[PDB]
RNA sequence: AGAACCUUACCUGGUCUUGACAUCCACGGAAGUUUUCAGAGAUGAGAAUGUGCCUUCGGGAACCGUGAGACAGGUGCUGCAU
RNA sequence: AGGGCUACACACGUGCUACAAUGGCGCAUACAAAGAGAAGCGACCUCGCGAGAGCAAGCGGACCUCAUAAAGUGCGUCGUA
């Protein structure tokens, strides 16, 4: 049975630290002793902490902290680290790295109702776009305007979220 | 006629009443008062009472009849002659 | 059904509208709905205080009422007491932030309207048709009416055969579009069936 | 630049709304583009006038949408904001639109 | 109308506001070509199992003031008689009577 | 200015009776939300959640439930009462 | 809930399509106006003989879509059945 551990890196190279976590298990080849490696990377949460299924022999402790660019374990001593939680790194894998906002057809930024107009008249302006025409490239931002709440057809890349 | 992608159609009642008559082995007339119900293979052998509007007509399925519906075999006008 | 209407001729010359606003086609019968119920409800109520015409005016989803009426003090009361309570049941009745002013008619003898409503009440509390309709047009005739019409019809007198009777006075141009004539409608639900009455008021040619 | 399109059924008002829109902007910023007018919906219906029979007999009413562009080429920041204060007649349909 | 006749109408209204989200769903599911045949089955099935006041296609346009079925105009959701009336008092913005 | 259902007012059966639609008290329950078997369906029986605006606590306004009646309802007749 | 208003010896009213060559069919090709559109109009592209289907932009619209106007014109054919 493998139990979760976190694992501190350089904030930054985060996914380096997780390639070069999965290369040392295979070369020194406890593959028995580790089964996966949370390390996401965006162009990001958590984006400091790596996820490891492992278990604890103080050989692949000296492993794990013999990988490059790795601080140590976050636990309550440093004798016996602590596990966690399954759910805790549950959550990090399913957006790991699956294709987040970016790649879209239509939304470039988050709508709901939080947003600010730049590239227009709306100088250093914000507002909340009820409705939206991403197929035809439009916004409904209602902007505070005229003592009331109308709203202004804006460009996706006009506003930003 | 309906898409043939839809399939047949038969009313659920319909089909579950055919279905306890074919494990009793009975063959005492099932009222019914669906004439949209398409007929199908295993409904042969019984009588099915279909309404008409005003009463149950007796109709013993044939193998003939299976395409068909319920409604085609229990004419609602009644019309002798003019004289 | 000889006649047009006086009022919806006039439309896009001499007269105005009631309800002012624009609206896209979706949000259009909603409003027109809004519009009818606001209006009966207001009708309802200021029955006791004469009043004319409501004209409801609708901008930036907030509506605007105007009640037209010849004694404000009554659909006032004390100091803003009776119009804030009218504007909250407005609100409602709308389901937008609603604001109610109030309109004060000089010469209620002129308006047709009141004195259709006037003549109703009249025959309603059992006068004869006849003394009512003379009092309504010679009052407007004294006020400096151009001239004015009143018809009243069915069941006069509590009579088995229903009949129809008007009283004109000065002159009365219906066919000429830019005379304003103000007319109105109403109808008495007495003891024997209804009795409509019409009434046409001319005020006067309009030159541009 | 900003778009802005007026819509209302009275042309007089909508035409007033239109003078008042330029003026606001004229004063703030430079260059306003006009009042460019585009084509009126004339939404027409016919209806029956009787309350029971009579099909011969009808009434045929219409109303007329009309539309004014305005348009503001430059932007400033004086400008823009400006639209919120300036109040114009009831029963016009303004529709700004910035690029 | 009746007030019977418009009270069913407001209920099928209810129905159809209530069942929308699942009936659509349903309906795709029938329509939806790369599926599986048992699936759609069992979709059509649901569908007949839900209230027939649920189909839209059930309720009929009525005017808002008199609830009357026939001679229904869209944009004001009124029957001619009571949008004639309407245009006559006023009440409707912008209508006036046409000529050309 | 549009009858497959709906519309529909008509027929056949199956059902309801202060009622599908309102107002009023009395007092049982927050509304509502989800799901189950029988039934042609109407309806007739089950499992989960909630207690918001205020109380010298005899309780309230929205929204379901039951009984009493006051009433509702009628596209029933008279267009030769209007 | 199902049926009926859609019944059918018959009579009348109002229409559409015809009986043809001033036409039918085939191929090419020209010139409109006025409207509608968000639980809406739906290009392009792909598939289907086709009705349509799939994918899916542009568009509350002098912008995008409905949307190729048809009679016509030219060339061919049919030759009064």
């Amino acid at each position: 049975k493998k139990r979760w551990y976190v694992v501190q890196a350089f904030s930054g190279f985060e996914g380096r630290v997780a390639t070069s976590l999965r290369e040392h298990i295979k070369l020194h080849n406890m593959e028995d002793l580790f089964g996966e490696v949370m390390v996401p990377t965006e162009e990001k949460f958590f984006p400091g902490y790596v996820l490891v299924q492992m278990v604890m022999n103080d050989a692949s402790w000296h492993l794990v902290r013999s990988v490059p660019r790795v601080m140590g374990f976050i636990g309550g001593t440093s004798d016996r680290p602590a596990p966690i939680s399954d759910k805790e790194v549950d959550a990090i894998m399913n957006r790991l790295q699956q294709v987040g906002d970016k790649p879209r057809p239509k939304t470039l930024f988050e709508p709901g109702e939080m947003v600010r107009v730049n590239d227009g008249p709306f100088a250093d302006f914000n507002g909340v776009v009820e409705e939206v025409d991403y197929e035809k490239s439009r916004l409904k931002v209602s902007v505070s305007i005229f003592g009331r709440a109308t709203p202004v057809e804006l460009d996706f890349s006009q506003v930003e979220k | 006629p309906r898409s043939l992608k839809k399939g047949p159609f038969i009313d659920l009642h319909l089909l579950k009443k055919v279905e306890k008559a074919v494990e009793s082995g009975d063959k005492k007339p099932l009222r019914t008062w669906s004439r949209r119900s398409t007929i199908f293979p295993n409904m042969i052998g019984l009588t099915i009472a279909v309404h008409n509007g005003r009463q149950h007509v007796p109709v013993f399925v044939t193998d003939e009849m299976v395409g068909h519906k319920l409604g085609e075999f229990a004419p609602t006008r009644t019309y002798r002659g003019h004289a | 059904g000889q006649k047009v209407h006086p009022n919806g001729i006039r439309l896009g010359i001499v007269k105005p509208w009631n309800s002012t606003w624009f609206a896209n086609t979706k949000e259009f019968a909603d409003n027109l709905d809004s519009d009818f119920k606001v209006r009966q409800y207001l009708t309802k109520e200021l029955a006791k205080a004469s009043v004319s015409r409501i004209v409801i005016e609708r901008p930036a989803k907030s509506i605007r009422v105007t009640i037209h009426t010849a004694r404000p003090g009554i659909v006032i009361g004390k100091k803003g007491e009776d119009v804030e309570k009218l504007r909250k049941v407005v609100a409602d009745i709308a389901g937008v932030p609603a604001q109610i002013n109030i309109a004060e008619v000089r010469k209620p003898e002129l308006d047709a309207k009141l004195v259709a409503d006037s003549i109703t009440s009249q025959l309603e509390r059992r006068v004869m048709f006849r003394r009512a309709m003379k009092r309504a047009v010679q009052n407007a005739m004294r006020l400096g009416a151009k001239g004015i019409k009143v018809e009243v019809s069915g069941r006069l007198g509590g009579a088995e055969i229903a009949r129809t009777e008007w009283y004109r006075e000065g002159r009365v141009p219906l066919h000429t579009l830019r005379a304003d004539i103000d007319y109105n409608t109403s109808e008495a639900h007495t003891t024997y069936g209804v009795i409509g009455v019409k009434v046409w008021i001319f005020k006067g040619e309009i030159l541009g | 630049r900003i778009r802005i399109r007026l819509k209302a059924f009275d042309h007089r008002l909508i035409d007033q709304a239109t003078a008042e829109i330029v003026e606001t902007a004229k004063r703030t910023g430079a260059q306003v583009r006009g009042p460019i007018p585009l084509p009126t919906r004339k939404e027409r219906f016919t209806v029956l006038i009787s309350p029971h029979v009579n099909k011969d007999a009808r009434d045929q009413y219409e109303i007329r949408t009309h539309l004014r562009l305005v348009d503001i080429v430059e932007p400033t920041e004086k400008t823009v904001d400006a639209l919120m204060r300036l109040d114009l007649a009831a029963g016009v349909d303004v529709q700004i639109s910035l690029g | 109308a009746k007030q019977s006749m418009k009270a069913r109408e407001v209920k099928r209204v209810a129905l159809a506001d209530k069942y929308f989200a699942k009936r659509a769903e349903l309906k795709a599911i029938i329509s939806d070509v790369n599926a599986s045949d048992e699936d759609r089955w069992n979709a059509v099935l649901k569908l007949q199992t839900l209230p027939r006041d649920s189909s839209p296609s059930r309720q009929r346009n009525r005017c808002r003031q008199t609830g009357r079925p026939h001679g229904f105009l869209r944009k004001f959701g009124l029957s001619r008689i009571k949008v004639r009336e309407a245009a006559m008092r006023g009440e409707i913005p912008g209508l006036k009577k046409a000529s050309w």
